[PDB]
Parts: C-alpha cells; sequence; structure tokens
C-alpha cells in the first residue's frame, strides 16, 4: 500500500521513551492507530480526521500521545514503557472512512535491560549422502541460534541471488529456554537437485538479517554491541 | 484567579488545542478579495482543501469586508466544516482585516509580561510580532500560545511535562481596555467549537500594546 | 460492540473450497475483510457492509439483517495461508475479531518418510536431524524432552519440477543425540 511506517523494528529498555511515525496516502483525510499483541487482532488506539483527533480508547492511556505534526504524517509516543507495550503498532488511512489501507507496522520489543539483546549465530548443514542416493535431491539446513528478540529475516542466496523456489522457513522462532527474556532459534531448508549441489562452482549462503540496537542506544557491556546486522554461513558444492 | 483547570478538560480537547496552537497550518495571505466569506481557490496543491470558508458571525460584520481588499491570519480546520465545495473546503473564524492603509513601516514586536505563580519571567521580544496597524486578537493569540506550548508545554498532558494547570492571556491596550481569554476555558473538544472564541472579528490597535500573561502550576 | 470469527483455526487441503464466518452484535455501516501475511501486512480483500462481492478466487457475502458476514475461498492455494480478519464499525471506532488462521496443506503425490543426519560445513562435530517427504496429515512431535528442539512442519515447493516437500528439523545441545528415534 501507499501507507509508510518508521521504524519497522524497535528495541527499548523498560522505562524509556519511544516514537513511531506514520506516512499515510496524501489524499486520505482519516488516520488510525492500532495495537496488535501476538496471536490477537488489532485493537483500536485512536483516530484523526483532518487536523482533529476524534476518539481515544482506554488502551491509549496518559503514557501515550498521538499527534499530526503537519501535514503529510502522524506520530505516536509512548513514555515510561512497560513490557506489556511490546506489540505490533499498525497505522491505517481512509478517504471516508470507507476502506482502511494499512501500513507495514512498527514491531516494538520492550526489554528489562539491553544486555538481554543478542545477535544470532548462523550455521549451514551439508546435505545427507543417503538423501542424494535415494530422492535424487539435496536439502541444505540453516540454523540461526541464540538471538533476542525474535526480530529476524532469513533468506537463501545461491551464487549471489536470493532464491524462493525450494525454500522452507519456520513460521515463528522457538524459545531455547522456555518460561524465561529467553533467546530464540530459527531453522530453514533449501532443497535443490543432487546434480546442482554436486557442482563445486555453486555457492550456497544462508543469510539472517537481525534487527537490534541503534547508534543512539547506550552500550556498557564488554561484548560487541548487538546492532542491526547480517550474520551468514556459507557452503560450497561437493 | 477563578480560571478553568486543565484536569477539567474534555476527552480530546487538550490534544486538539495542541494541534490548533502548535501543529496546524494557519491561513496567512495579504491583499485578497471575496454571515460567511468564501475564498474559492484559496489553497493550491493542498491534498485536502481547495476553498477557505471564513465565518464572521452576522451579515453586518460580513458587509464590512465583502468585495474589498482583505488580509487573512487565522487557524483553519477541515473537520465539521460546513459550506463551500463538499470535502474540499477548510473553515476559519474571523482573522479578517482590511488591507488598505493597515501596513506598518517597521514590524511591531508585541512585548510580553509573563508571570508563573506570581513570579515575573522574561520572554524574547520576537515571539509575538505583526506588520498591521489594527490586528485581530487571533493573530497575536495564535503566536503567544505557540511560544507557551513550545517553552512550557501548555497543551501537553501532566505525564508529558505540562506543569501549567491555569492560565490567562490579557491583550492590554493603551487606554486601559482589556481582551481576556482563559487558556483552559475550552468550548467543546473539536476546532469547530474551540475556535468559536474568534467568531467576533475583534480588531485592536498594535500601537503601545502589550500582552499580560498569568500562568499557574497549581 | 462485539465481533467473533468462526472457526478459530482451519486445516485445509490444497485445491479445496473453504468458508470463514464473522458474527457481529449490532447494526453495521462499514464492514471490512483483511488478510495478514507472515510479515504483518494487512491486505484489503473486501469492503462489504451488505450484499455480495467477488474478487477472482475470493468472494464475500454480508447478511446485515442477521448480523453476519462470510468469506469464501475457492481452490485454496498454499499462498492463501495466514490470518484472516473481520473488522466492524461501531455505529468510526473499529473492532477486529479473534481471527481465523488458515493452514493450507500441500498436495503430496507419493509420501516417502525418511529421517536424515546432516553435518555442519564449518569445522565442527555439530549435527542436525531432518524428517522429509512425509504426508501433510502427519502432526509434528512437541517438546518431548528439554535441551532437544523439534521445529514445526513447513511446506516447500520447487519450480522446475512440480514437487511439494514436507520437512521438520531436530537438534540437541547433548553431543551424542541420534536422528532415527528423534521424530517419535
Ligand atoms: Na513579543
Ligand atoms: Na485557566
Ligand atoms: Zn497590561
Amino acid at each position: 500500500t501507499g501507507v509508510s511506517q518508521n521504524p519497522r523494528h524497535k528495541i527499548t529498555k523498560r522505562g524509556q521513551n519511544v516514537t513511531f511515525r506514520c506516512d499515510p496516502i496524501s489524499e486520505h483525510n482519516r488516520l488510525y492507530w492500532y495495537r496488535q499483541t501476538l496471536g490477537q487482532g488489532p485493537e483500536f488506539l485512536t483516530y484523526f480526521q483532518n487536523e482533529a483527533q476524534l476518539e481515544k480508547s482506554r488502551l491509549l492511556s496518559d503514557r501515550f500521545s498521538a499527534e499530526r505534526p503537519k501535514g503529510s504524517f502522524s506520530t505516536l509516543e509512548i513514555q515510561r514503557t512497560e513490557q506489556g507495550d511490546s506489540a505490533m503498532y499498525l497505522c491505517a488511512s481512509s478517504l471516508g472512512g470507507y476502506e482502511q489501507y494499512f501500513g507495514p507496522g512498527t514491531r516494538l520489543t520492550v526489554t528489562e535491560d539491553l544486555k538481554n539483546v543478542f545477535p544470532p549465530e548462523v550455521a549451514v548443514f551439508v546435505p545427507s549422502e543417503a538423501e542424494i542416493s535415494h530422492t535424487q535431491k539435496a536439502t541444505l539446513v540453516c540454523l540461526a541460534t541464540g538471538f533476542y528478540p525474535d526480530h529476524v529475516e532469513l533468506s537463501w542466496w545461491v551464487n549471489g541471488k536470493e532464491v524462493h523456489s525450494g525454500v522452507c522457513t519456520d513460521p515463528q522462532p522457538l524459545k531455547e529456554q522456555p518460561a524465561l527474556d529467553s533467546r530464540y532459534a530459527l531453522s530453514s531448508r533449501l532443497r535443490v537437485s543432487a546434480t546442482f549441489w554436486q557442482d563445486p562452482r555453486n555457492h550456497f549462503r544462508c543469510q539472517v538479517q537481525f534487527y537490534g540496537l541503534s547508534e543512539n542506544d547506550e552500550w556498557t557491556q564488554d561484548r560487541a554491541k548487538p546492532v542491526t546486522q547480517i550474520v551468514s554461513a556459507e557452503a560450497w558444492g561437493r | 484567579k477563578d480560571l478553568r483547570k486543565k484536569s477539567e478538560l474534555q476527552r480530546n480537547a487538550l490534544s486538539n488545542l495542541r494541534q490548533i496552537y502548535y501543529y496546524n497550518e494557519k491561513a496567512i495571505t495579504e491583499n485578497k478579495e471575496s454571515n460567511t466569506l468564501l475564498f474559492k481557490g484559496f489553497f493550491t496543491g493542498h491534498p485536502w482543501y481547495n476553498d477557505l470558508l471564513v465565518d464572521l458571525g452576522s451579515k453586518d460584520a460580513t458587509n464590512k469586508y465583502k468585495g474589498k481588499k482583505v488580509d487573512l491570519y487565522g487557524a483553519y480546520y477541515g473537520y465539521q466544516c460546513a459550506g463551500g465545495t463538499p470535502n474540499k473546503t477548510a473553515c476559519m473564524y474571523g482573522g479578517v482585516t482590511l488591507h488598505d492603509n493597515n501596513r506598518l513601516t517597521e514590524e511591531k514586536k508585541v512585548p510580553i509580561n509573563l508571570w508563573i505563580d506570581g513570579k515575573q519571567t522574561t520572554v524574547p521580544i520576537d515571539k509575538v510580532k505583526t506588520s498591521k496597524k489594527e490586528v485581530t486578537v487571533q493573530e497575536l493569540d495564535l503566536q503567544a500560545r505557540h511560544y507557551l506550548h513550545g517553552k512550557f508545554g501548555l497543551y501537553n498532558s501532566d505525564s508529558f511535562g505540562g506543569k501549567v494547570q491555569r492560565g490567562l492571556i490579557v491583550f492590554h491596550s493603551s487606554e486601559g481596555s482589556t481582551v481576556s481569554y482563559d487558556l483552559f476555558d475550552a468550548q467543546g473538544q473539536y476546532p469547530d467549537t474551540l475556535l468559536r472564541i474568534y467568531r467576533d472579528n475583534k480588531t485592536i490597535n498594535s500601537e503601545n500594546l502589550h500582552i499580560d500573561l498569568y500562568l499557574y502550576t497549581t | 460492540i462485539q465481533v467473533e470469527q468462526s472457526p478459530p483455526d482451519l486445516i485445509l487441503q490444497e485445491g479445496a473450497n473453504s468458508t470463514l464466518r464473522c458474527n457481529f452484535s449490532d447494526s453495521v455501516n462499514n464492514l471490512q475483510w483483511f488478510h495478514q501475511n507472515p510479515w504483518g501486512q494487512l491486505i484489503n480483500l473486501f469492503y462489504i457492509p451488505s450484499g455480495t462481492k467477488q474478487n477472482g478466487r475470493l468472494s464475500a457475502t454480508t447478511v446485515a439483517t442477521e448480523r453476519y458476514s462470510l468469506l469464501y475461498i475457492s481452490s485454496s492455494q498454499t499462498t492463501d495461508s495466514g490470518v484472516y480478519f473481520c473488522a466492524v464499525d461501531s455505529a468510526y471506532k473499529y473492532i477486529f475479531g479473534t481471527g481465523t488462521r488458515l493452514k493450507v496443506l500441500a498436495n503430496i503425490q507419493n509420501p516417502d518418510p525418511a529421517v536424515y543426519q546432516l553435518r555442519d560445513s564449518k569445522s565442527s562435530d555439530k549435527s542436525v536431524c531432518l524428517f522429509t517427504d512425509f504426508d501433510s496429515q502427519t502432526n509434528v512431535s512437541q517438546s518431548k524432552d528439554s535441551d532437544v528442539y523439534i521445529t514445526d512442519k513447513c511446506v516447500l515447493d520447487m519450480r522446475s519440477m512440480d514437487f511439494k516437500s514436507n520437512s521438520a528439523v531436530a537438534w540437541s545441545n547433548k553431543s551424542d543425540f541420534a536422528c532415527a528415534n528423534a521424530f517419535n
């Protein structure tokens, strides 16, 4: 759609302030804000019609403030953030309101401390010789482990090109230590023909895009800052 | 001293006052012609509006500015705006002055006497300024509340740093006449009612004029 | 007001027809149907406060008198998998339902279940267990033992050869772990 939202992902410490921007479709006079918790549907926060703020729900408490800072956008600020604020912040616009057109959303994660944030460790697994001899195909397995939060985007890159055919990825990352804060794990499969894997000229690389800390974020730990980065594992043809 | 409290405001009134006095665009034009005064094709390239409908109260107030060279300075709104081209019209209350023999040779910077809980404080001279002999109270009020919200967070909630709970804006003239507006006395919660304080096109002389401001954190 | 969606979860086979229900408590001036992809983007399907509408494979019918709306998906493809939402106008203030999670399975011509042991490319003795080519009806084994991780089943599709593979992955921190008995 024509509705934009910035940032896509945001990680903040408990008690810190956060601001999200929404760039609606220019012709649209109405602007909506929604909060979507994991598993549940989008819950109404507030809505604007032209310059005026029309409604505000019980969920949009005194810690929350929405505004239209003139004139092609709107902002949403949350002060003294709780771990319960960790949700998908969606923004919609309409030329009525008739048909509401939604933006991509802002995925917020409120952690107790920034030391909980960890980048993923990526490993690529060589296909089984028994599989090649029986199915006449080769399946490559990729494991992204020990990451927090679950703000990841996994992709397969064959010879520098992103492949979609024969790609399998888990719908949601599993918790390494359930019931805590817990670090996540995600697996993915890349199935190719036996002859394709057997060619030593073919390069297989699993890429894991991680969304972590920004430049403005305070880091006092000795280990490398868990910034927004790309972690990859490579394997050549056999 | 018997002013309206910030805590006694309606559901979205505070957020809409912040929009009007700090964020929303103002209709500012010099030498233009048109109970209402319809400025067809006032906006150019605007995605929401084309026309500006100005409410002056009655026919008697409209006849004074109808068909003559006019200056505009005021807050405009789109929600609940009645008249003009449907969905493509912005509304405004007052903010009308006659263009001829009204321009000033040197820009008059209106001095501000600010008091916070009885203690007098300084305001830079460049905050409220005009190039008009006879100014609408709206023009000076729009600039003064912009500074107050920017400096003190006038229309921000208590949680967001808004310490001021009570306020009075006095436009004190050279003779002794005063135009007083209670900073938290909100008419309704939307700009159609909120901006009705400017319905009466109140014009005052800029010569030897000062703004008296009394703010209270209690 | 209140809005409930039926069924909460739907398991469907590829190429088969499905119907999604939406029940609302009061009169509605604006009704909308949405589809949410894995990324979280809400795709507009229909604006239907009343009557009948059709958008290719998808169709919707809203009976305003009986306070319900239905979403029909003919010849359900693997791409259609996701969360379907029904939203109502409170007369403005929009209320979304619980949602319906569609699980469109793949058409497997010949299921050949076989568990394989995969070794890490990088200089390490780390292993991975892969359960592949199984039937769509096969349910994945839950958290059977701590420090042992088993991923849920996913649908794989190849372009050059019209093939649909079903796969699951298992691994453990304990350097001894066997693959043959992992998917019980
Ligand atoms: Na001044
Ligand atoms: Na007051
Ligand atoms: Zn005075």
